[PDB]
RNA sequence: AUGGUAGGAGAGCGUUCUAAGGGCGUUGAAGCAUGAUCGUAAGGACAUGUGGAGCGCUUAGAAGUGAGAAUGCCGGUGUGA
RNA sequence: GACGACAUUAGACGAAUCAUCUGGAAAGAUGAAUCAAAGAAGGUAAUAAUCCUGUAGUCGAAAAUGUUGUCUCUCUUGAGUGGAUCCUGAGUACGACGGAGCACGUGAAAUUCCGUCGGAAUCUGGGAGGACCAUCUCCUAAGGCUAAAUACUCUCUAGUGACCGAUAGUGAACCAGUACCGUGAGGGAAAGGUGAAAAGCACCCCGGAAGGGGAGUGAAAUAGAACCUGAAACCGUGUGCUUACAAGUAGUCAGAGCCCGUUAAUGGGUGAUGGCGUGCCUUUUGUAGAAUGAACCGGCGAGUUACGAUUUGAUGCAAGGUUAAGCAGUAAAUGUGGAGCCGUAGCGAAAGCGAGUCUGAAUAGGGCGUUUAGUAUUUGGUCGUAGACCCGAAACCAGGUGAU
């Protein structure tokens, strides 16, 4: 429940304490795969329709008479088994989303969160000292903490200058203490945290 | 996310007309034809495969019947005096034993005999 | 939509605490003179809907 | 987890049918409904509760009662609920809502009397049953008919 | 000890994407169409052709998902002198 | 009004990288790099977060002026008591008779229409409010009016996405409401697809078409106008290996000649003989037709939700139930949200009573209950409403076109 705040040169700066509450439950599969289901489908549009037998153009009259003479009785030139066409049961515009309880949502994001600090996946330094946008030099401190290729780092409110600096290293993705969401925390391979985001977190959700 | 029909129609037909190979005329050429014809040879050769086992039985009572009568005797005396002494060797093995040896079977022709 | 109570049913029935459906008793309301008295009060106490009926009838009060 | 070894808990999805595709699924040419007839059809079958034309069930049975337009019903809160209370303490409606005992005081608060009481405190509300007053009074203690 | 057009709870595949991981690929990588493998499957990893720049595997989710007939419709093709 | 920013809108300029080796080239393997508000995607004989470009920055012009904090004129500091007398709205409130709309089937009717009636009141005011008189709210109805926030998008316009991916959002991303059909209203197709570069066979040789040669920009013309390539099947057609006394659901189970082996080991076969022999199918007590319907390929052809009900995983999490809308967020997660919405108690038609209650004038029996488990729940088979598994009537109605 200690974890070593480093400096940005990675060296070392002290040691905080995190709760297990949230930062060391036992993780739970279920609640974490219903989350992470749930957010993957609240992210589509679901923008897709066909027309069905009576929206196709045209086809208004009964195209040879009902006793024919020596072919198939047929009703209209747009039905579903014609070449011009009228869809049976396609696809329908709707919404994908859906809920769930609300402190399951918060189970979700400690199984996340205790997952990260069970892997030694979990970095924890001083506050970031940007004063300008600067790719390259975000670069070199992911590189003297030893970081993975893919890594979540997490400020506290917001931080104009580290988004704008690790915005496109590709792999990187810069978020606040309030917008952690399942799906990034799982996608990363490890998490950098401020100091002063840790306590916030700490303060959400225990 | 429309899925169209495309290729595993063709491999599903494909195969079945490659059973169909050497059938007359229309039979190796056109799919349902040949597949109506691959169902009823499956039906044939399962058939068959039964009645394999009674035809080449018949055939070996047959050929002991014709070796039995060259020196006097029935099939069916010759299978009865045969139980009497014991001898407990196929139909098979007494055909083939007729046509290859035919002095062991004069042989066991005599124990069927005398166990009479 | 929401599915509709069927209306005419539930001005004659009533649900018990478990599941059922106490209802009220048919051959009452007139002639009793062709009746004894025993059956006049014996068509008193009230009864309970079937079960056999209870398939056929569970989703028209399903609101109750 | 990752996101490449996600995995259901056991036992919590299952495919759906999917009638009509062909004969070895077991539903596959008449797709569950028999031969023919009325349940056969398209958008068939016939209303629920309807038998053919003998006399349904709910017309063959009468209509008793009425329903009072504005009939009281009181939020019940009963005598071994009242012991997560502290001795002396003095019980009010607005305190029962509070402690969340009384989720919706709907025309007021009837204490009844199931559970034994085993405290003693003061309570205030809308309506006694006979029993309750008689075991709040019988631990010592008063009630008060708000 | 272990059949059922109607029955329940089953393990799976073609299209798509996440949501990923990991690959085959502009000394070539396909896919697709001709090849000995896998097979009850549905469905994929090494000789011709193709080109000549596009696909697989694994796990999970979503279905314009889901291909011998309906005197079916036809881009349609072609037969039967 | 100088009214103090329309947008700072036309817009346009305006990042920063890269070279080497093996097939045309690298954008495969080596070695490097990018400068801050861009560093973000995406289109170019080879896949440049650093060619076209955006994104960031720049200045920004017509009708523009955020449109304001003095904003000329100019406001309206309200002069408090009573209601005592006057005014407070006319064929009218006001109702009968036929009808309509109100959830309500016209009625016992609180709003509207036709026809007829008529006919009030004033400070002791009168008058009005789902049958009448006293209390409550209203008006000073009919006499009258007029506000914004409140609806909605052909395609307008520009800018964008598990989407249409082209039997397609479209009938039509090609010559499309065009060929064509019909007197007319009207009906209504097929056909889409280099570029590596026409470099499109100069040149040259035998018959008009078409060939055979060379030739070529040809990294490859069986890549020749069918450069979207380009496949299959039906059908072909010319070669061949084996195969010719008969009665046929054409196969299957029992074997002389000829072969020879991949993505490899009773491999791979090929083609001759005696026995035995009835469909996707459908519909039937029963069919294989003398019952139905049918060559090959395919768009390409038969299970959503508004949204409910009920029965079969995980939990806030179990004395327990919040969120629906809304709001803030990237069309997400999420956060917040009590003017707000199931269970913990049942019984009675109901008043009501309550671990009981109804019945009974009984407190009696007997019915229905009690003697713990649910949902903020959310999410995997069957029903309901939709028009609901698909295709198919004869017909009804409405609006039109037709006496060539």
């Amino acid at each position: 429940a200690n974890y070593d705040v480093l400096k940005l040169d990675g060296t070392k700066s002290g040691s905080i304490e995190l709760s297990d509450a949230v930062f060391g439950i036992e993780p739970n599969n279920s609640v974490l795969f219903e989350a992470i289901n749930l957010q993957r489908a609240s992210l589509r549009q679901g923008t897709h329709a066909v027309k069905n037998r009576s929206a196709v153009s045209g086809g208004g009259r009964k195209p040879w008479k009902q006793k024919g003479t020596g072919r198939a009785r047929q009703g209209t030139i747009r039905a579903p088994q014609w070449r011009g066409g009228g869809i049976v049961f396609g696809p329908t515009p709707r919404s994908y989303a859906y809920k769930m309880p609300k402190k399951m949502r918060r189970l979700a994001l400690r199984s996340a969160l205790s997952f990260k600090a069970q892997e030694n996946g979990l970095t924890v330094v001083d506050a970031f000292n940007f004063e300008a946008p600067k790719t390259k030099e975000f670069k070199n401190v992911l590189s003297t903490l030893e970081q993975p290729k893919k890594v979540l780092v997490v400020t506290e409110n917001e931080d104009v200058n580290v988004e704008l600096s690790a915005r496109n290293i590709p792999g990187v993705q810069v978020t606040t203490a309030q917008g952690l969401n399942v799906l990034d925390i799982t996608n990363a391979d490890s998490l950098v945290i401020t100091e002063a985001a840790a306590k916030k977190v700490e303060e959400v959700l225990g | 996310p429309r899925v169209k029909g495309g290729t595993v129609t063709r491999a599903r037909r494909k195969k079945t007309i490659k059973l169909a190979k050497g059938y007359f005329g229309s039979k190796h050429t056109l799919y349902k034809v040949a597949k109506q014809q691959v169902m009823k040879s499956g039906q044939y050769a399962f058939r068959d495969r039964r009645q394999r086992k009674r035809d080449f039985r018949k055939l070996w009572i047959t050929r002991i019947n014709a070796a039995a009568r060259q020196h006097e005797m029935s099939y069916s005396r010759l299978m009865n005096g045969l139980k009497k002494a014991g001898i407990d060797i196929n139909r098979k093995m007494l055909s083939e034993i007729a046509i290859s040896d035919e002095k062991a079977f004069a042989q066991l022709v005599t124990k069927a005999k005398d166990a009479l | 939509p929401k599915m509709k109570t069927h209306r005419g049913a539930a001005k004659r029935v009533k649900r018990t605490a478990s599941g059922q459906l106490k209802r009220s008793r048919a051959f009452t309301s007139h002639l009793f003179a062709n009746k004894s008295t025993k059956q006049k009060r014996q068509l008193r106490k009230a009864r309970l809907v079937s079960k056999s009926d209870m398939k056929r009838v569970k989703q028209l009060l399903a609101y109750k | 987890m990752k996101l490449h070894e996600l995995k259901p808990a056991e036992g919590s999805r299952k495919e759906r049918n999917r009638v009509g595709r062909g004969v070895a699924t077991g539903n596959g040419k008449t797709s569950g409904r028999g031969h023919k007839g009325q349940k056969a059809r398209s958008g068939g079958g016939v209303r629920p509760g309807f038998e053919g034309g003998q006399l349904p069930l709910f017309r063959r049975l009468p209509k008793r009662g009425f329903t009072n337009i504005n009939r009281k019903e009181y939020a019940i809160v009963n005598l071994d609920q009242l012991n997560k209370f502290e001795d002396g303490t003095e019980v009010t409606p607005a305190l029962l809502v509070e402690s969340g005992v009384v989720k919706n005081e709907k025309s007021g608060i009837k204490i009844l009397g199931n559970g034994s009481l085993d405290k003693k405190l003061t309570v205030k509300a809308h309506k006694f049953s006979a029993s309750a007053a008689e075991a709040i009074d019988a631990k010592g203690g008063a009630h008060e008919v708000i």
